RNA sequence: ACCGAUAGCGAACUAGUACCGUGAGGGAAAGCUGAAAAGCACCCCGGGAGGGGGGUGAAAAGAGCCUGAAACCGGGCGGCG
RNA sequence: GUAAGGUCCGGUGGAGCCGCCGGUAUCGCGGAUCCUGCCGGGAGUAGCAGCGUAGUCGGGUGAGAAUCCCGACCGCCGGAG
RNA sequence: CCGACACAGGUGCCCCUGGGUGAGAAGCCUAAGGCGUGUCGGGGGAAACCCGGCCGAGGGAACUCGGCAAACUGGCCCCGUAACUUCGGGAGAAGGGGUGCCUGCGGGUGCGUAACCCGCAGGUCGCAGUGACUAGGGGGGCCCGACUGUUUAAUAAAAA
RNA sequence: AAUAGGCGGCCGUCGAGGGCUCGGGUAGAAGACCCGGUUGAUAGGGCGGGGAUGUAAGCGGGAAGGGUCAACCGACCCGCUUAGUCCGCCGCCCCUAAUCGCCCGAG
């Protein structure tokens, strides 16, 4: 994967940064995608390193099964997706580094665009009773994400 | 029908959910005429036992015979409030309410810490601890014409009833400092007379002496203690399952007919248990004390408090009731106390009885 | 609170977690109890616990660690990576 | 490296269980260094092992 | 019996081996013949025209 | 006037090959960059995989390479909520 | 156009395609507990217990250490591991 | 290695095994040798409920198709031992008493105050002395088959 | 309770009132709930009270005897000794930690 979803991209005002082929739940990437959409650069790296340290819970609305609550008001199930926050942060690192690159003011970068797929599926098996060999596979995940300088 | 017997536990206590909150309600009153706060509040303290000659009609009359008891702790409740009530489509309305303006606090145990002096503390800095929103540039003189007000509309007749806000005191037993907020009937038949002594009391203390009679029955009102979730055996008391039950022992058997095709609200089922709001009847006052000592026969005085203190709890200190029997609730819980609501025909005289050993010993 | 450099003593009551834990954990988690405590009540970002005090709290083997604990903290201050300052203690017997 | 050869040599030259060889803990790296059975008798003499 | 544990009495000698003459692993040891080809049982090659394995060796099915 | 990669011989290709059964015997899947590799020099970041610039090409068609549908999933937008 | 369906416009694609007359056919998809391939809800759920419940503290390598290495302590088998 | 598996099965436990207790290659502890890979970890009075264990006052099978499961007894020395009988047995029938440690003697084989075993007297502690581990519950009628042995590998071990 | 209630107070047209974080249970499967948080006895530590077992180690003496009837060995007993050990109970003392900090929030 290398296009973007994103349609009316400027490389004058926004910077972009992806990641492919990530050993990840896609899930829980989309769960952290869609809290992190819409905050500023460094507002999003500390929520990050805050989940990382299981300071923050992560709220989840759509795949939130068998999943209990946590202290506070707005919760709800939630937990603590640490390899996804460390990949997503990578990510940001990453488009930080293209906004400051382009010359963009990096305390000034808002994330407008931010989303999360489904990639290739890795297959494997796992061996059950009465001689029964069943599926054993990892999903991996894409991630983009595109910054603007708002003004 | 081939074996029949009683059902498994009773209906009349559903839902079996969580109190609605730790401090109990009241939903009724007793009907009085003498004019006086209908009730009162302390804090469980323990049990202990004592040897008495049974006055209360039976077999044993005139005998010696043990009764355990329960102590509870009741420090004077602070009068602050007055609330009216008028009557609405549905059922009464809370017409207004006034209470008094801050004073300094004369019995908070303050010590003397090193640095700084003696905190100078003062009402309505204990009690936003639990409103946590009080009247701000509050004054005598607006308090009277509020009062006045309250008093114009009893005259003019739209007020049915009046009641008294009242608040614990547990920083005086060095128990806690939130208090606790009610509001209690007063007894009698005139509107007038209930007002004119809600306002001899506003803003000052009340003790169990004034109030409750020594010997009389009462009802006690607390929330009983929490076990949890527990299984239907010993939330309703089910039978076992038989012994070569491969599925379980503790779970019910069957959990309804075909039809219904629906599994009815009476079948037996785990959850909450305990941490209930309950009521026991007719609990006998046996004596009431005075800073935690007991007067027996006006030459000898004992303290209740037994050596080692009270399991859980402290040492008691202030004013205490000793209560006939078992109270609902755990060690410091508040518990409310009204006058009988439902007394037998026959009932044992008003008076204390005859009292001839207190069990002081260690009790852990 | 401690400054770098002075000795202090602490009783560690690790009786507080064998009722909380089963029997055969009981010696691991009272090494846990025993960092944890330390830490909270020197303020140090990072405990060094000694050999010597391990073996203490295993002596009786894994299910038996001592009800009481006397050890003893020295604190100091590292500073390095420039990253504030890292409190580090040092847990003695005794 | 992991000091798997060096265990197995030296138990096999001082004619004892593998679990009976002890390596000096502060000498880590001489021993990883040694690689023949020269060296692992050399530092068995000089009392590492 | 009968099943998981029959299987682990599977490490006597092979019933078959290497053939000489065909190459294929079907040389019956301790009867000594090919069971494919039947070497060692007779001069001419083991065919039979209800068997499509010959025919499949040429690609001649 | 045969089929056009689930079709046509089982096999358009390292196919009677891989693999299954002690054995007799059974037996697959899998074609396509571009006219020309011109198959991305150099720069920033990352442990690396890769990402972003900048180049090549009529067109990335970028080797996971002609076209690129449906089912499914993520985001944006319009309506309901 | 009643219809089976035909034709036109905007976009992608990069080399073949159709109207009419007359013939030919492996000629028309919703089901066969149909066959082949791909993907969904179940689901971030069960499982990673039971027959031997084994790790802890300092130091080391390393981008990264409950899981790798050295020392001590504590344990399991010891007619079998 | 075989069983699709880094399968709690099978093949191979095929050959071999220091010290104490002890009749013992039993159980328990431990030396040598091996392992922490019968390979996911962390938290918790953090419940209900389920699997595997320990104890339960008073009664003692009133439970149940049925004492199913559990429980009683348990090693060793001495006394004592029924109906019946194919005279061999039943039989360890049944039932009763003792058992630790310490201080001194006697005895058997022995050259020996080497080693192994067998009795005797006295003092003494505990609720309990085969103190843990190891370690039978018993008796009386009836039916069937004489006994040891074999059987439906994967619901029948039996009177077949 | 879709007639989705009454009342006193506090705030808004910066901001009352909260959540996380901290020390503990009158509570508890996650959530929730209750008390405390320098306006302090919430937990730990020290001291004192009350408890459960049942008289610690060490030293001195006796002990059935044996021993060269000497030195010494000896199960067990007596005194210091209501001892020693321990406390998921209570009281007093700020000695230690209840700190720094972060985020909703009507308009
Ligand atoms: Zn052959």
């Amino acid at each position: 994967r290398f296009g973007y979803s994103f349609q009316n991209f400027d490389p004058k005002r926004m910077a972009r940064a992806s990641a492919r082929d990530l050993r990840i739940s896609p899930k829980l990437a989309v769960e952290v995608c869609r809290e992190l959409r819409g905050m500023m650069l460094n507002d999003a790296l500390r929520y990050l390193d805050d989940v990382i340290a299981l300071k923050r819970p992560v709220p989840l609305k759509r795949y939130n099964d068998s999943q209990g609550h946590k202290p506070g008001k707005g919760f709800g199930p939630g937990r603590y997706p640490v390899k996804v926050a460390k990949a997503i942060k990578k990510v940001l690192l990453n488009v930080k580094n293209n906004a400051v690159q382009k010359g963009l003011d990096p305390d000034k970068l808002k994330i407008i665009h931010i989303a999360a797929h489904k990639g290739p599926v890795l297959r494997g098996w796992y061996p059950r009773a009465f001689g029964r060999a069943t599926p054993f596979n990892e999903q991996t995940t894409h991630i983009e994400v595109v910054v603007e300088e708002i003004r | 029908g081939k074996v029949h017997r009683p059902r498994r536990g009773s209906l009349g206590f559903s839902p079996r959910k969580r109190a609605k909150s730790i401090v109990p309600r009241i939903r009724s009153w007793p009907k009085e005429t003498e004019v006086r706060m209908l009730g009162f509040a302390g804090y469980k303290a323990g049990m202990t036992h004592i040897l008495m000659i049974d006055d209360e009609p039976g077999l044993t009359n005139g005998k010696e015979i043990f009764m355990p008891v329960t102590i509870i702790e009741t420090p004077p409740l602070r009068v602050f409030g007055i609330r009216a009530y008028r009557m609405g489509y549905l059922g009464l309305e809370t017409a207004t309410e006034v209470i008094v303006p801050d004073f300094p606090l004369d019995n908070y145990p303050a010590k003397e810490r090193k640095g700084k002096p003696k905190p100078k503390m003062t009402f309505y800095k204990l009690l936003e601890r639990r409103i946590a929103t009080l009247p701000k540039n509050y004054t005598q003189e607006m308090f009277e014409q509020k009062l006045g007000q309250l008093e114009d509309m009893i005259k003019e007749g739209e007020i049915v009833d009046v009641r008294a806000i009242v608040a614990t005191q547990p920083w005086v037993i060095k128990l806690k400092k939130k208090p606790e907020v009610m509001e209690y009937a007063i007894g009698g038949t005139s509107v007038e007379e209930k007002f004119n002594y809600i306002k001899e009391k506003l803003g000052k203390e009340l003790r169990v002496g004034e109030v409750l009679k020594e010997g009389e029955l009462l009802d006690v009102i607390a929330v009983t203690k929490g076990k949890g979730t527990q299984g239907p055996v010993k939330r309703w008391g089910i039978k076992l399952r038989a012994h070569k039950d491969s599925k379980g022992r503790r779970k019910v058997g069957s959990i309804g007919p075909w039809h219904p095709a629906r599994v009815m609200w009476t079948v037996p089922m785990a959850g909450q248990m305990g941490f209930h709001h309950r009521t026991e009847l007719n609990k006998r006052l046996i004596a009431i004390g005075e800073n935690g000592k007991l007067k027996l026969d006006e030459n000898t005085e004992i303290e209740i408090t037994p050596k080692g203190g009270f399991p859980h709890y402290g040492i008691v200190r202030s004013d205490f009731m000793m209560i006939a029997g078992s109270v609902p609730g755990a060690i410091k819980r508040i518990i409310r106390v009204r006058p009988a609501i439902r007394p037998p025909k026959k009932k044992p005289p008003v008076q204390r009885p005859q009292i001839t050993y207190v069990s002081v010993e260690s009790k852990q | 609170a401690i400054k770098a450099g002075e000795e202090v003593i602490f009783t560690v009551p690790i009786k507080k977690i064998k009722k909380i834990v089963p029997r055969w954990k009981r010696a691991p988690r009272a090494v846990k109890f025993v960092r944890e405590f330390v830490a909270r009540h020197a303020k140090a970002q990072e405990v060094i616990i000694d050999p010597k005090v391990n073996e203490k709290i295993w002596e009786r083997g894994i299910e038996k660690p001592p009800s009481k604990l006397r050890v003893k903290v020295k604190v100091e201050e590292e500073k390095r990576e420039g990253e504030e300052t890292v409190r580090i203690a040092y847990v003695t017997l005794a | 490296n992991t000091l798997k050869m060096q265990r197995r040599i030296a138990a096999e030259i001082l004619k004892c269980g593998e679990n009976r060889i002890w390596i000096d803990p502060e000498r880590i790296d001489d021993v990883a260094s040694a690689i023949t059975r020269e060296d692992i008798k050399r530092l068995i003499k000089e009392g590492v092992i | 019996g009968s099943g998981t544990a029959t299987f682990g009495k599977r490490n006597s000698t092979p019933t078959h081996i290497r053939c000489r003459r065909c190459g294929r692993v079907s040389y019956n040891v301790k009867k000594g013949y090919c069971a494919a080809c039947g070497f060692g049982r007779s001069r001419r090659l083991r065919k039979y025209r209800w068997s499509k394995k010959w025919k499949k060796k040429k690609n001649a099915h």
